[PDB]
């Protein structure tokens, strides 16, 4: 035919050059004889550039390759929810054929300016250094960037187990269904950090998009854009959905491999020119729809991993400009003990208090403060007692403040319960506490609360506010506690 | 309760999941037995060297 | 037998192409071989530029090919033995026997090259391995069927290292071992092979339980770029066929990523950054996949890691953290000091440093050590620049400690016993625990700091600190 | 539905001889965890859509 | 055995004496010998020594004979001790050649051959 068919003329590097198939579209998928698919990326004048799947073992020269006449393609809906499958969409868990809603194209336009709404929904991570300090909202991109083995899956991943919260319950625009997109990771990793969900009963609302290294790389390329649009449905739809990319420094890894084995232009640290048009082309798919659009709303959470603290790299340079935020992680700050490591010096949210609870904002607005001091008053405590009073008073709340954030893996806390530790930290009823005892501290003070003052807790959690009544019943609450302690 | 769920469901979407893998075996061989006939009909059928020269002149033509 | 035919048409460095007739093409990764009167030089496909012609990558020297030489296609990818025949004896990358012991035996001939297992083949374990190491026991205690990775730039102590694991666990082990030497010094493989027979892990008159390839660097980068692929294969077999703990040795497993980079450029690939191949993290990853653990059998890897320039950040070693459960990292900056083996143990991680793996109380202790040794490094800034008396009373109380504890990490090999004079100190993970923890707890701030240099057990603290004292 | 005695935990708290604080503690958080626990784990199992798997099958 | 370990402690006293405080017994005893060490170890160019003469030297610098010697004064030490013993020890220098380890007996007459040029000038 030579239209709609095409004859392998070169093969090597997982990419194959055929001649014909002069009425294919761009980007369009194709069929080999032996049964690899892959896409045409470059569609030259004499020939046809297409990246493979496959091995290219399986792809020899002069064998026949036909049409698909079909658009990188994945299937979406709530089908997808509490399985696992590849880049393409298909199953993996072995949990027998998908049942979807419809399909969507892997390259979808973000919604336009007009179609949205600022971002007013709370999204609680229930890591109180997080939702005390860097508030993320319903529709925003809040970034996790850090240096390797920092903390950066703990943070999402105690997200999306702080979900069954909501998830559980009735309401519809208050649950958040939560896609994991691994990129670049070994499948012993997957199989873990699938079981793990599992075991916390959180893969009932969660969609694995797993895309191994030993994958090719047009899969690591596609991943992304693939759970993208899954995770869109509920947007579009009139609901809430989390998706977080794990991590999109792999998947420029990857695209930079196609298109320097296609010969295009090589740019900074070898990156072709569209890899910026990459990831802002992903991350604006995320937003928040208006009151006319469904209110639906899809939240980004992007995880991109530096080489020694260098946020000055290409790649991250790019992310860090697109996103609304960042949850920079260090090293070091994970040595001494503070787990997670956010360093809350550059942590930002540029949406803030617009998507944080009320009930929090009220005892968080200061705790940033303290903090702010607290980070320029930190050599003082090298010395010796010679500092004067003033300065020392910081040293007391710092030390405290710093010990409270520190939170353990897996253990996510509602606002009702954050609420009573944050006040009882800024007021300073805690100075008078030992810095050792300060981890019971929490634990034997919310058992009390709950069997004492749980009027209190359902309050809060119910009206996400304090009133006047409430604040003078919280803090007599405390100082009782903090005297018979 | 959620085990026997579980457990039923599990064998269930066994026959699914061979179900569908059958499928696509089949229509492995079943595409790809197209290979094998069509490298047949051209190698063979002298006949199919005629066609050749064919639909091919009908390039240079269409492209000026 | 009906045999494909060739013909060399072009030869430049380790890579060769073949011109073979139409319809007689050969996929890619197959293995072809061309009759020399020495010997034979395997080559293996790589790409098809189109016309009939071939491009493949020189499996030896290239020296002495000529303009047009016949070349035999073998029909399929590079066969190495697998069995129990490959025990005790020393294979190439070719899967020739290269120590004159005539032909190995095997019963099967299995493909270098094959496919990842399955997502759903993939098990995941939480049992815990001993070995006998402070350091590492206490801090990132490496999995049983779990990769462990051995981070270092040269001269720190990788070798050593992944030596004495031997020393400790081969024979330890009821199972089967494989070495992969893959571009590293040939006369390292020699003492090894000298050791294995006097240590009665290989008998050369009776039975043995570990299996040797080595691919040098003496080799072009034909050879090192596949010898890691030539013994993964020989231990996947004893995992899926024989059903039984493995344990794997790759050392190095950089130069597998190097040799590829030394050719990517003639098979006409654009530089990446850093001069490194486009084609780093799918390669490395091809690897690692397949070393791995399945619902067959378990296999424990051992790969050690160049550290090129002692930078992290370079491609190479960065890539190859994320396909490791157990990094055991180590600093140049702690060589130096005399402390060995130079571990660094904030950077080094592991996946059992869980309370619900390790025990609640080896977490805690470890946790502890972790947070003393920081704050000491924290403080570098003040006990040069004030002293030690400006530190307060808390602090130097830590300080001291932390002095101690860094010291008591350090530990005496048996494998290098001829380097500190001391005899080899195999240390258990019950009683190691128990020795920090005293320590922690302030329960020898009397004892000297040089006690605790070079010292295996805690008792032997108490013991050493006496016998200076006279 | 279940009964529960209802309990005040300062009380609680106030009761436990301190050669017995270690109990009392896990006595504490096994309460604590348990209740987390029916919070996430739903009564029944989601049904089974037999006609759809009756609707795709092959033994009768 | 362990000079390699005791120049790298050296190095670690010589740094720590930079900030200008006051040093006891143990950090100056340990940076007056390895001081000296680090220049016995200067050795002049087209000037190969032999192993009869490298011993004695580095005997008497690990153990402590130099220390109450000038550092200038190392300089001519190597050449006179060296012209003492081809004169008057030269049995010991003979023993170390050819056994090339050293006995029970070698070091007794080599710990007095180095104490008693000490004593000398
Ligand atoms: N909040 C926490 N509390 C205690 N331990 C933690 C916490 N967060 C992370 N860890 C520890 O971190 C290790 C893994 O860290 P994590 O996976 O978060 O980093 P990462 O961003 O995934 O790094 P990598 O890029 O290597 O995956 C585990 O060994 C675990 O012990
Ligand atoms: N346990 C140890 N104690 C002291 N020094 C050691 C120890 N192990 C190794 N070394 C030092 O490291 C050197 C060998 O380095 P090697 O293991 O080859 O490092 P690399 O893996 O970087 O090549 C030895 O010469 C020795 O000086
Ligand atoms: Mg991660
Ligand atoms: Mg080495």
């Amino acid at each position: 035919n030579l239209n709609e068919t095409g004859r392998v003329l070169a093969v090597g590097d997982g990419i194959a050059r055929v001649f014909g198939l002069n009425n294919i579209q761009a980007e369009e998928l194709v069929e080999f004889s032996s049964g690899v698919k892959g896409m045409a990326l470059n569609l030259e004048p004499g020939q046809v550039g297409i990246v493979l799947f496959g091995s290219d073992r399986l792809v020899k020269e002069g064998e026949l390759v036909k049409r698909t006449g079909n658009i990188v393609d994945v299937p979406v809906g709530p089908g997808l929810l509490g399985r696992v499958v590849d880049a393409l969409g298909n199953p993996i868990d072995g949990k027998g054929p998908i049942d979807a809603a419809g399909r969507s194209r892997a390259q979808v336009k973000a919604p336009g300016i007009l179609p949205r709404r600022s971002v007013h929904e709370p999204v609680q991570t229930g890591l109180k250094a997080v939702d005390a300090l860097v508030p993320i909202g319903r529709g925003q991109r809040e970034l996790i960037i850090g240096d390797r083995q920092t903390g950066k899956t703990a943070v999402a991943l105690d997200t999306i187990l702080n979900q069954k919260r909501w998830n559980n319950g009735s309401d519809e625009s208050k649950k958040l269904y939560c896609v994991y997109v691994a990129v670049g990771q070994k499948r012993s990793t997957v199989a873990q950090l699938v079981q793990t969900l599992e075991q916390h009963d959180a893969m009932k609302y969660s969609i694995i998009v797993a895309a191994t290294a030993s994958e090719a790389a047009p899969l690591q390329y596609l991943a992304p854009f693939t759970a993208a649009s899954i995770g869109e449905w509920f947007r579009d739809n009139g609901k809430h959905a989390l998706i977080v990319y794990d991590d999109l420094s792999k998947q420029a890894v990857a695209y930079r491999q196609l298109s320097l084995l296609l010969r295009r232009p090589p740019g900074r640290e070898a990156y072709p020119g569209d890899v910026f048009y990459l990831h802002s082309r992903l991350l604006e798919r995320a937003a928040k729809l208006s009151e006319k659009e469904g209110s639906g709303s899809l939240t980004a959470l992007p995880v991109i991993e530096t080489q020694g603290g260098d946020v000055s790299a290409y790649i991250p340079t790019n992310v860090i400009s697109i996103t609304d935020g960042q949850i920079f992680l260090e090293a070091e700050l994970f040595y001494k003990g503070i787990r997670p490591a956010i360093n809350v010096g550059l942590s930002v949210s540029r949406v803030g208090s617009a998507a944080q609870v009320k009930a929090l904002k009220q005892v968080a607005g200061s705790l940033k403060l303290f903090l702010a001091q607290y980070r320029e008053v930190a050599a003082f405590a090298q010395f010796g007692s010679d500092l004067d009073a003033s300065t020392k008073q910081t040293l007391v709340r710092g030390e405290r403040l710093t010990q409270l954030l520190k939170q353990n893996q897996y253990s996510p806390l509602a606002t009702e319960e954050q609420v009573p530790l944050i006040y009882a930290g800024v007021n300073g009823h805690l100075d008078g506490i030992e810095l050792s005892r300060i981890g019971e501290f929490e634990s034997s003070f919310l058992s009390y609360l709950k069997s004492n003052h749980n009027e209190l807790l359902t309050e809060i959690r119910e009206k996400g506010e304090l009133s006047k009544e409430l604040l003078a019943s919280l803090k007599s609450a405390t100082e009782s506690f903090v005297a018979t302690f | 309760l959620h085990r026997v769920y579980r457990e039923v469901k599990n064998r269930l979407d066994y026959h699914i999941s061979v179900q569908n893998m059958m499928r696509q075996k089949e229509q492995e061989h079943m595409i790809n037995w197209v290979e094998k006939r069509v490298v047949q009909s051209i190698s063979a059928q002298q006949e199919k060297e005629t066609i050749a020269k064919c639909i091919a002149d009908l390039k240079l033509l269409s492209k000026k | 037998s009906t045999p494909i035919t060739g013909k060399v048409t072009a030869v430049i460095g380790a890579i060769v192409d073949v011109h073979f007739e139409q319809s007689e093409l050969p996929a890619i990764l197959n293995a072809l071989e061309i009759k020399t009167p020495q010997g034979k030089l395997v080559l293996e496909v790589a790409q098809h530029l189109g016309e009939n012609t071939v491009r493949t990558i020189a499996m030896d020297g290239t020296e002495g090919l000529v303009r047009g030489e016949k070349v035999l296609d073998t029909g399929g990818p590079i066969s190495v033995p697998v069995g129990r025949e490959t025990l005790g004896r020393i294979i190439n990358v070719i899967g020739e026997p290269i120590d004159e012991r005539g032909p190995i035996k095997s019963k099967l001939r299995k493909p270098i090259h094959a496919d990842p297992p399955s997502f759903a083949e993939q098990s995941t374990s939480a049992e815990i391995l001993e070995t006998g190491i402070k350091v590492v026991d206490l801090l990132a205690p490496y999995a049983r069927g779990g990769k462990i990775g051995l981070f270092g730039g040269a001269g720190v102590g990788k070798t050593v290292f992944i030596q004495e694991l031997i020393n400790n666990i081969a024979k330890a082990h009821g199972g089967f071992s494989v070495f992969t030497g893959v571009g590293e010094r040939t006369r390292e493989g020699n003492d090894l092979y000298r050791e294995m027979k006097e240590t009665g892990v290989i008998n050369l008159e009776g039975e043995s339980k570990v299996a040797l390839v080595f691919g040098q660097m003496n080799e072009p980068p034909g050879a090192r770029a596949r010898v890691a692929l030539t013994g993964l294969t020989i231990a996947e077999y004893f995992r899926d066929e024989e059903g039984q703990d493995v344990l794997l040795f790759i050392d190095n497993i950089f130069r597998f990523t190097q040799a590829g980079s030394e050719v990517s450029a003639l098979l006409g690939r654009i530089p990446s950054a850093v001069g490194y191949q486009p084609t780093l993290a799918t390669d490395m990853g091809l690897l690692q996949e397949r070393i791995t653990t399945t619902k067959k059998g378990s296999v424990t890897s051992v790969q050690a890691v160049y550290v090129p320039a002692d930078d992290l950040t370079d491609p190479a070693p960065a890539t190859t953290f994320a396909h490791l459960d157990a990094t055991t990292v180590l600093s140049r900056g702690i060589s130096e000091l005399g402390i060995y083996p130079a571990v660094d143990p904030l950077d080094s991680k592991s996946r059992l440093l869980d309370a619900a793996v390790v025990g609640q109380e080896h977490y805690d202790v470890a946790s502890k050590v972790q947070e003393t040794l920081q704050t000491y490094k924290s403080l570098q800034d003040i006990i040069a620049i004030l002293g030690m008396d400006e530190l307060s009373e808390q602090d130097k109380l830590t300080v001291e400690r932390a002095r101690k504890i860094q010291r008591f990490l350090s530990q005496p090999f048996a494998v290098a016993e001829v380097f500190t004079g001391i005899p080899g100190k195999l240390v258990r993970l019950k009683d190691t625990v128990a020795s920090f923890k005293a320590v922690l707890e302030g329960k020898y701030d009397n004892i000297p700091e040089h006690a605790f240099y070079m010292v295996g057990g805690i008792e032997d603290v108490v013991a050493k600190a006496e016998k200076l004292a006279a | 539905k279940l009964a529960l005695k209802t309990i005040d935990w300062v009380a609680f708290g106030e009761i436990i001889p301190r050669n017995q604080k270690a109990v009392a503690n896990s006595l504490k958080s096994w309460n604590e965890t348990l209740t987390s626990r029916l919070a996430t784990l739903p009564e029944k199992p989601p049904a089974i859509d037999w006609a759809y798997y009756k609707a795709n099958v092959a033994k009768a």
